[PDB]
């Protein structure tokens, strides 16, 4: 749907916050 | 003295058919047939003697003096009045819905 | 007369204002005699009535109807396409009682200028010179107590 | 050489009729095995003169000048209409159709504003008979319809008017009607005004003329509501003749 | 010293995050314009006007002599694809340095080269800086002209036969014409350079304007700021903001402006009629049907004693009747034809008037810039039916906003920038307090 | 529409234009995580 | 109330004939008429010529009568003035002029035929509504 | 018939004893209409006076 | 339908021409003027209490100290504006009492208009029109836009009188 | 007319120039702690 792939992209931004958390990145 | 003189208008024959002298050109449409063409000629041809007198209108085909015929008992004729003529008043008069 | 004087807005204290200083006489004047009671008939005899006056209305068109409330006559505004003037309906006014016992008139002005005054109630003749009355209602006092009470409270 | 719009646009110039070369003294010749029509006709007022009311008898007052405050919205323009050749010989403008009319207001000495409907409307204007030929002496006298200067739709600052809107004071609602009959009861006035134009050049090879004019008419009477004053309106004028 | 809502404020003294702030800025607008293009493209059906379907970039490409043929019919959408993706490919490598630099590159780039670094104080250096970026803005206003004269023109709504594109050959650069319209009086009837009305002062305007940015900029490069500039001046990089801020919001207001009265660089036919044009329209759509009926339109007198249909304007040009008596100073192609010296000519009314402009003054009278805010056409009280607002109404209100608070921005950077170069941005010093060391007023 | 070719990437190309919005918000989450400092 | 086959049936012909619409038939021909028409007819006024409407007894008396399906899907194709001596086909939309008129160009003969049923439909839902004016809004 | 004595006025007749005479709307106690005063009328010299 | 009684108070009471109302105009309108020019004053004229470019961190609540300059303050309007505060106390009554008194004094009005005692009319403007048909004021024009709100919106919005007005009845202008 | 037009251009132009060549005379200098 069109609401599948707004949904992959807006997964996409705070996936990347989290993964940095998770790693101790330079957040 | 003082007399409303579209009020009085309102008081003949104007007030009930389409008066040839005087109805503005909007009220043809009630009828069919004459909207716009034969409205057209019947206003720039106008004053009218009598109801009848339209018929007399110069360029009239067979079919528009069919149209005129059937229709006559819907037309009057009353003394023009400068107040609904002027201000060339009979083909817009600020009315619209 | 008295119970008619009753039936008349300019009576009501409703219908003033809050700079229209003076007694009720200062606006309609003082009121003289009862004209009678104005019945209205179009030109097929059917008796009309005149839509009154509501208390919020600083204005208010006349319209005419029927017993069934249906509109029969009316003063246009826009008199091109009006379809229910006094005019075209032949609306005439006959009084009953009071000043114009009996009397009927017909032409359309004088029947308009009834008509006029009959969303009012009942029609009174006025006395306007006495007091230079200005023709605009004022409140009663019992308008006037209760403003200032309510205020002050 | 000749003007476009973008050379007229906000000079004026556009309120102004054509001009005639002072050497334009020829003269048109008519021929009456032939009919005429007036192209354009142009007016262009450049005086407006009313006469004051002296309040007395027999004094008679005059016509004094006043202010324009209408701008240059004064020209009546593109008028045309029958020339007819008479059978004494003279000649018959019957104004037909063209932008014949202009609203004017005036302001007379102490500021009453004067408005007038400025107009040549159903003109129809002859000269002497005998004429063959238009001349730098040609007259043309004439009359025409003023008809009231607001139409039957206009209505005043209380909401009355004569084919619309209310018929009485409805802020005074007791008040007694007869003193207010004047102002509730709007009347349309159609009024006859007279005009002379006087031809001053002709330019014999293109059929045009140019001259003075001077006409009287009645200023406006706001639907009954007051007297006119009478105007006199002074000006120039062109006009272009073809065979027709 | 900054809280976490002014954050960007750190970023001050440190030039390589900065710049990265600025490219991957400069990479969301690329994007923007790239996405919007294929959301326009996407959605577009071309047997609808452009102005009924909420577009605004297609008709910046369409403008620009892509995809259009004569009247304004898109004959070929694939250069609209174009423009979009290659835009929207484009944001990704801005997108790439701009956060390369910001989270990994050099902090500051003073100490990786000369070149790049800068200090905000070094006037030699920020006006080399400034100078660069004349001769690139130059050498924009050239690509206009090169696309008006050597790669297939404009759209031109002038072109005699409904419009067309057209190759630009004679570009104006007569300096009385170019600089004529910087000097004419913003107020109606002249409209500043907003009256612009023929491609060939469009593109006589962007050749000077190119040549003047290019000398300025190599101009710049070359010199330092004389003394009077130095004192003049306050020379920071919250100063530099705040002069910028300013110059976008005149801009601004002035393109909110030229989009709602000019039908040259904005053509009708792709964004809709101006709010003079479609009040002219009607009274040219009434004057037709009610002549058409036998009215003498000429003669007709109305209500007020002014003319029904046709009236003079105040120096005497036969104009419109009517409320639209305000819009006279208004010119289009549709309507020019019926103009002779002195305005409107009544013998071409009478005889001249063709389909195509009784169509389109319908069209345009039907189309004018008024909507509600969720996109009900027409007046006020109009009922829900039509759904449309004009792409005028939107590109002009949204810019309003926005050079409003552009000169808002000015306001708060202009005068903090003056504070803290003084060194009282941040309180009044209590051992020190200026008023107190002065006498009183009485 | 988008030329045949591409047709297939129709509901994508109406959700693009919202993404940079989402950059702004993403803002908002970054400082969420490192709790506005 | 609701849309009941008694309000969707409208007449075919000048015969008599009439013709029962479908739900579907009437919501398509609405959208129809807005896509199409809604620009000069909202209402079913005309706003570039308010002295003619959409309203039945309006249509009833044109010539060629257009108070039925065939003379309103015959309008669309080949449009006449009120008295029928005219055609109008370069200043209205049709079929016969969708090369200037390019909104009419993607319509098909089913298309026609739902427009003009929303058209005789509406009138029996909304009344005076229909072609009143702003005094009915 | 009407002159300024016979109207009450007092300090009309003082300017124009000296030589004002006429009024901006156009004016003059003479009874010519269409002059123009200039500043110096009646209006002027009131606002000289304030000012 | 708060905004359905905003019109109606137009064109049935004339509110906007009730000296009442146009007191609590001034107490509204002086209240939110009184308040962002305060709170602009305050932030501007602050005492530096730290070093950093936040502002707000320098301002501990139990402090003696005033955390801006009234002196300063004063000088400032004074200047400007002519008149300055100089009376912390006066300042923060004064913006109690402007808001307050405003929409007290509305509140009178509206009990007149409990009753209809409104203020609709100037008599003397009335008494003026009737007689002279020239005579216009903005007094004049909006008195026909409340008949047209009246006459327009009635019969939809008081549904129990049964209002039928017939279209030629309605007050219109030339062509709207 | 024209001498008031004159008049009136004179006034503003001299006034404007004031307006430009003062801002133009070191202002930012004119401040009461660091003048430079
Ligand atoms: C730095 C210091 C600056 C200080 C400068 C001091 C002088 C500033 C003067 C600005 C005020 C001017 C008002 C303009 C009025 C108006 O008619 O302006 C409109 C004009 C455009 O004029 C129109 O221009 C038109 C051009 O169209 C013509 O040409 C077109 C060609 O296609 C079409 O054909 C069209 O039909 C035809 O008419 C016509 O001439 C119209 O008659 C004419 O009205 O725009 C303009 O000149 C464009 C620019 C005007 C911007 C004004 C906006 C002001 C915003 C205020 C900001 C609020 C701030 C809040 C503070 C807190
Ligand atoms: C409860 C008190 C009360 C009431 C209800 C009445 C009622 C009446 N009186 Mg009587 N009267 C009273 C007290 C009262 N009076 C007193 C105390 C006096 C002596 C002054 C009089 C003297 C008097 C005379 C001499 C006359 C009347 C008359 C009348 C009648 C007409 C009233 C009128 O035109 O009002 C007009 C009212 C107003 C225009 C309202 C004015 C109120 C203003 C607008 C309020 C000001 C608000 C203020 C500024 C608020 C700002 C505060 C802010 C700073 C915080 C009416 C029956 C008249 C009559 O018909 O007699 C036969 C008459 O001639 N009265
Ligand atoms: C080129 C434009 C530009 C640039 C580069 C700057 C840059 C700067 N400004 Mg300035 N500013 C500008 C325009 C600009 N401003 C304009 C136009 C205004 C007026 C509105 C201001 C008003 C302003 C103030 C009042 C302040 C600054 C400050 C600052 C600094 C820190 C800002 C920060 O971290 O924001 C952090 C960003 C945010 C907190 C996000 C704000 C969110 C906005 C307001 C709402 C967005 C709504 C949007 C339209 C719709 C949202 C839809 C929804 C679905 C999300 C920085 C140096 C600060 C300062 O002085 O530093 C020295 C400061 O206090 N600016
Ligand atoms: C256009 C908007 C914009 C831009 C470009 C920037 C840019 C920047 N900000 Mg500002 N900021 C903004 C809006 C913006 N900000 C707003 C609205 C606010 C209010 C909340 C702030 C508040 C703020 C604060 C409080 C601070 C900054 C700081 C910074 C800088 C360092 C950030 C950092 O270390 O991230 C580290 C974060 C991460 C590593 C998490 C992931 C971030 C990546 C970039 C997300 C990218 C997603 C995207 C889909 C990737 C596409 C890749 C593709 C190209 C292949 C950087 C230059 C900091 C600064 O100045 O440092 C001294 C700082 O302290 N900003
Ligand atoms: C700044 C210039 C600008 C302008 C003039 C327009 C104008 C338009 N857009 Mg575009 N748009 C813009 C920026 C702009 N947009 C941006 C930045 C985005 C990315 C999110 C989009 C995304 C977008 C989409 C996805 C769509 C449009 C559509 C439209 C149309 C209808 C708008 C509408 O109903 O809004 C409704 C009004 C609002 C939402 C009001 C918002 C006001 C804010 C919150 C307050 C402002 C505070 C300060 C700034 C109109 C032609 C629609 C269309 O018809 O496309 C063909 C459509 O579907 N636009
Ligand atoms: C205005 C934007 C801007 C600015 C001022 C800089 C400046 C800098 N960058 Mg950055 N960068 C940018 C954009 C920018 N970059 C973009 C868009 C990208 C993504 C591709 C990068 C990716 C990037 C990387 C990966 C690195 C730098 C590095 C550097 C530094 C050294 C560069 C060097 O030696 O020149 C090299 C010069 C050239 C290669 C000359 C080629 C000219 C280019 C390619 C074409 C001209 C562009 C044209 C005018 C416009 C674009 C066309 C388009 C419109 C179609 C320098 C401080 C380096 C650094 O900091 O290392 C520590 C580094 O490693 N940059
Ligand atoms: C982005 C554009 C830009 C910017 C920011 C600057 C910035 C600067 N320039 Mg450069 N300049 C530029 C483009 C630019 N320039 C171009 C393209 C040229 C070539 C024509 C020049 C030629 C140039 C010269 C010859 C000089 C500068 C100088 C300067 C400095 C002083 C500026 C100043 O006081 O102006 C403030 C403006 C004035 C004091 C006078 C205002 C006059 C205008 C026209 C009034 C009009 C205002 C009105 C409201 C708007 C209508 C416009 C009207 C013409 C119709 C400053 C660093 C000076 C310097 O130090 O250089 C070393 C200097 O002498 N510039
Ligand atoms: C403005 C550009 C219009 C659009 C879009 C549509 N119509 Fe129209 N319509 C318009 C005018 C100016 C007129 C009067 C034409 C004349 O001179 O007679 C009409 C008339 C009609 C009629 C006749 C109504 C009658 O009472 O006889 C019909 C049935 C009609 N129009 C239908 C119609 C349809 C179906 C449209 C969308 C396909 C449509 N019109 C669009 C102006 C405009
Ligand atoms: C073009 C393209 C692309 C790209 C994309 C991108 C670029 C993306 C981005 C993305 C992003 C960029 C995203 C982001 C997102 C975000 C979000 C999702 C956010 C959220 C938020 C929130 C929700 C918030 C909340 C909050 C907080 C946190 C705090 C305060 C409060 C509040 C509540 C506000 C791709 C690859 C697909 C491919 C295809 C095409
Ligand atoms: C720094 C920072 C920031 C910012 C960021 C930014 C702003 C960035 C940007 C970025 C960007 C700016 C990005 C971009 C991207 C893009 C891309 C990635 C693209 C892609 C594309 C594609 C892939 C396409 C495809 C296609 C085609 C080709 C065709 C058509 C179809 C389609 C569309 C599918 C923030 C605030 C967050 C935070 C802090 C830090
Ligand atoms: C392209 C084009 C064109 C052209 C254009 C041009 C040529 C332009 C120019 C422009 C210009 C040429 C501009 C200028 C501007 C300027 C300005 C805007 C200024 C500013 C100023 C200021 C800001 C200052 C300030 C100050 C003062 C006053 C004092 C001292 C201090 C200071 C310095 C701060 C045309 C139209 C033809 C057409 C179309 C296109
Ligand atoms: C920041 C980089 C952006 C680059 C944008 C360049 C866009 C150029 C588009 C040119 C379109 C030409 C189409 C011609 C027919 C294919
Ligand atoms: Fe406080």
């Amino acid at each position: 749907a069109q609401l599948t792939m707004i949904a992959m992209i807006g997964i996409a931004g705070p996936m990347i916050i989290f993964l940095l958390a998770v790693r101790r990145g330079n957040l | 003295e003082l007399v409303n003189v579209v009020d009085e208008k309102l008081g003949t024959a104007y007030g009930e058919k389409i008066d040839l002298n005087n109805t503005n050109i909007a009220a043809f449409i009630q009828y069919r047939g004459l909207y716009p063409t034969l409205a057209k000629l019947i206003v720039k041809n106008a004053p009218y003697e009598s109801v009848e007198d339209v018929l007399n209108i110069p360029g009239l085909t067979e079919r528009q003096k069919q149209i005129l015929r059937e229709n006559l008992e819907h037309f009057t004729v009353t003394e023009v009045e400068t107040a609904l003529v002027e201000g060339g008043d009979r083909y817009n008069n600020g009315l619209y819905k | 007369e008295k119970l008619a004087f009753y039936d008349y807005i300019g009576n009501n204290p409703a219908k003033g204002g809050l700079f229209r200083t003076g007694p009720m006489n200062k606006g309609d004047g003082i009121a003289q005699a009862w004209k009678g009671h104005a019945v209205f008939r179009n030109k097929e005899g059917e008796e009309l009535f005149v839509r009154r006056m509501p208390a919020f209305f600083e204005s208010f068109p006349v319209i005419l109807t029927d017993k069934n409330g249906v509109v029969k006559a009316d003063i246009p505004f826009r008199r091109a396409e009006s379809k229910y003037s006094f005019e075209q309906q032949g609306v005439t006014v006959s009084f009953y009682g009071g000043e114009l016992n009996g009397q009927t008139f017909t032409d359309p002005p004088t029947v308009k200028s009834y008509a006029r005054k009959a969303i009012f109630g009942e029609i009174f003749e006025f006395d306007t010179e006495t007091l230079n009355s200005d023709g605009i209602f004022r409140t009663s006092p019992r308008g006037w107590f209760t403003f200032a009470h309510a205020v002050f409270a | 050489q000749t003007l476009t719009y973008d050379d007229i646009v906000g000079t004026g110039l556009a309120n102004k009729c054509p001009t005639l070369d002072d050497t334009a003294r020829g003269a048109y010749p008519i021929d009456s095995s032939q009919t005429y029509r007036i192209a354009r006709l142009c007016l262009q007022p450049t005086t407006f003169l009313v006469k004051e009311e002296p309040k007395n008898k027999r004094q008679e007052a005059e016509f004094v000048p006043t202010k324009l405050v209408t701008r240059e919205t004064t020209s009546l323009d593109q008028i045309q209409g029958e020339l007819k050749v008479n059978s004494d010989g003279s000649l018959t403008f019957v104004e037909e159709d063209g932008i014949d009319f202009q609203p004017v207001t005036v302001q007379m000495a102490g500021g009453e504003r004067i408005p007038l409907l400025f107009t040549v409307k159903n003109l129809v204007a002859s000269t002497q008979p005998n004429v063959t030929s238009i001349t730098t002496s040609t007259d043309f006298k004439g009359e025409f319809n003023v008809p009231s200067y607001r139409t039957a739709n206009f209505l005043d600052p209380k909401g009355r008017g004569l084919a619309s809107g209310y018929d009485s004071a409805i802020a005074l609602p007791q008040a007694k009607e007869e003193e207010l009959a004047r102002a509730n009861v709007k009347r349309f006035s159609l009024t006859k005004g007279q005009i002379s134009l006087n031809v001053a050049k002709v330019d014999g090879r293109t059929g045009e003329i140019a001259g003075t004019f001077e006409s009287e008419q009645l200023s406006d009477d706001d639907m009954g509501a007051h007297e006119p004053h009478e105007v006199k309106i002074q000006g120039v004028f062109y006009a272009s003749i073809e065979p027709a | 010293g900054f809280a976490w809502w002014a954050g960007n404020a750190r970023l001050i003294n440190l030039s390589g995050k900065l710049l990265g702030a600025h490219v991957a800025h400069a990479g969301l607008i690329v994007f923007w314009a790239g996405a919007m293009t294929l959301f326009e493209l996407a959605h577009f059906i071309p047997e609808k006007p452009m102005y009924e379907q909420g577009l605004i970039l297609i008709p910046h490409i369409a403008t620009l002599g892509w995809g259009v043929g004569p009247g304004g019919e898109v004959v070929d959408t694939f250069p609209f694809f174009v423009v979009g993706v290659v835009h929207l490919i484009s944001s990704a490598v801005l997108g790439f340095g701009g956060v390369y630099h910001a989270i990994r590159g050099p902090e500051t780039l003073e100490e990786y080269s000369s070149f790049f670094g800068y200090d905000w104080k070094d006037k030699n250096k920020m006006t080399t800086i400034l100078g660069f970026h004349l001769i690139v803005l130059g050498i924009g206003a050239l690509l206009l002209v090169a696309k008006a004269m050597f790669f297939g023109g404009l759209y031109d709504t002038w072109a005699p036969g409904g419009g067309d594109v057209r190759v630009i050959t004679n570009p104006t650069l007569d300096p009385r014409v170019i600089f004529g319209y910087l000097l004419k009086s913003p107020f109606g009837g002249e409209g500043w350079i907003v009256s612009v009305n023929n491609l060939e002062d469009v593109v006589g305007g962007h050749i000077w304007i190119g040549l003047i940015c290019i000398a300025g900029g190599i101009w710049h490069i070359l010199t330092t700021p004389f003394g009077w500039a130095r004192r003049a001046f306050i020379w920071s990089g919250e100063a530099y903001l705040s002069y910028s801020l300013g110059a976008l919001s005149m801009m601004g207001f002035i393109a909110t402006c030229f989009v709602w009265f000019n039908n040259t660089v904005y053509p009708s036919e792709f964004y809709g009629p101006t709010g003079p044009e479609a009040s002219q329209a009607q009274a040219m759509t009434f004057l037709i049907r009610d002549q058409k009926l036998g009215a003498n339109v000429g003669s007709a007198q109305g209500p007020t004693g002014l003319g029904k249909y046709l009236m003079r304007s105040p120096t005497g040009e036969i104009i419109f009747g009517g409320e639209t008596m305000r819009f006279w100073d208004f010119r289009g192609p549709w309507l020019e034809p019926l103009r002779g010296p002195n305005g409107l000519d009544l013998n071409k009314i009478k005889n001249d008037i063709q389909p195509w402009q009784e169509r389109r003054a319908a069209e345009y009278m039907t189309h004018a810039p008024l909507g509600s805010l969720n996109s009900v056409g027409g007046v006020a009280t109009e009922i829900n039916s039509v759904n449309f607002v004009s792409p005028r109404s939107w590109l002009a209100t949204s810019h309003f906003v926005l050079a409003f608070f552009f000169l808002v921005g000015h306001l708060w950077h202009a005068g903090r920038a003056r504070a803290a170069a003084a060194g009282f941005e941040k309180g009044i010093d209590r051992e020190s307090e200026p008023v107190l060391s002065m006498p009183s007023l009485d | 529409k988008l030329p045949e070719a591409y047709a297939i990437f129709d509901p994508l190309v109406d959700v693009l234009p919202v993404i940079p919005v989402l950059f702004l918000a993403l803002a908002f989450v970054w400082q969420a995580a490192v709790g506005f400092r | 109330a609701e849309l009941t086959p008694e309000v969707l049936t409208v007449p075919l012909n000048s015969e008599g004939k009439t013709i029962t619409l479908t739900e579907k038939q009437y919501l398509e021909g609405k959208r129809l008429f807005q896509y199409a028409c809604a620009s000069c007819h909202v209402g079913g006024i005309t706003k570039t010529n308010p002295s003619l409407d959409l309203r039945t007894e309006t249509l009833a008396l044109a010539t060629p009568p257009r108070d039925n399906i065939e003379g309103l899907v015959d309008y669309m194709k080949n449009p006449t003035t009120y008295d029928g001596e005219q055609e109008i086909a370069e200043v209205h939309p049709s079929l016969r002029s969708a090369d200037i008129f390019p909104k009419m160009r993607n319509l098909t003969e089913k298309d026609l035929v739902a427009i003009a049923g929303h058209i005789l439909v509406e009138p029996k839902i909304l009344g005076d509504k229909w072609g009143g004016g702003k005094v009915y809004y | 018939l009407n002159p300024m004595w016979r109207q009450g006025m007092f300090v009309l007749p003082f300017m124009a004893r000296l030589g004002v005479t006429g009024s901006w709307s156009g004016w003059s106690i003479t009874g010519e209409t269409g002059i123009d005063p200039g500043f110096w009328s009646f209006e002027g010299v009131a606002l000289a006076h304030i000012v | 339908a708060i905004f359905r009684f905003l019109l109606f108070f137009q064109g049935f009471h004339n509110w906007t021409l009730n000296p009442f109302h146009m007191m609590g105009v001034a107490g509204v309108l002086g209240g939110a003027l009184l308040c962002a020019i305060h709170g602009a004053t305050v932030e501007n004229t602050l005492f530096q209490d730290g070093e950093g470019a936040s502002t707000f961190r320098a301002f501990n609540p139990t402090q003696a100290e005033e955390t801006y300059s009234m002196v300063t303050a004063n000088r400032f309007w004074s200047q400007i504006f002519g008149i300055a505060f100089s009376n912390k106390r006066w300042l923060h009554f004064f913006m109690l009492f402007v808001p307050v008194t405003g929409l007290w004094m509305s509140a009178i009005g509206v009990v007149g208009l409990a009753l209809n005692l409104r203020s609709y009319d100037f008599i003397s403007q009335e008494i003026r029109a009737a007689e002279d048909p020239e005579f216009e004021t903005f007094y004049t024009k909006n008195l026909l836009l409340n008949e047209g709100i009246r006459a327009w919106m009635a019969p939809q919005d008081q549904p129990h009188e049964n209002f039928v007005f017939p279209e030629e009845v309605l007050p219109r202008g030339n062509a709207l | 007319m024209e001498t008031l037009k004159i008049t009136v251009y004179i006034v503003v132009t001299f006034f404007v120039l004031l307006f430009v060549f003062g801002f133009l005379s070191g202002d930012p200098a004119r401040n009461p702690k660091r003048k430079d």
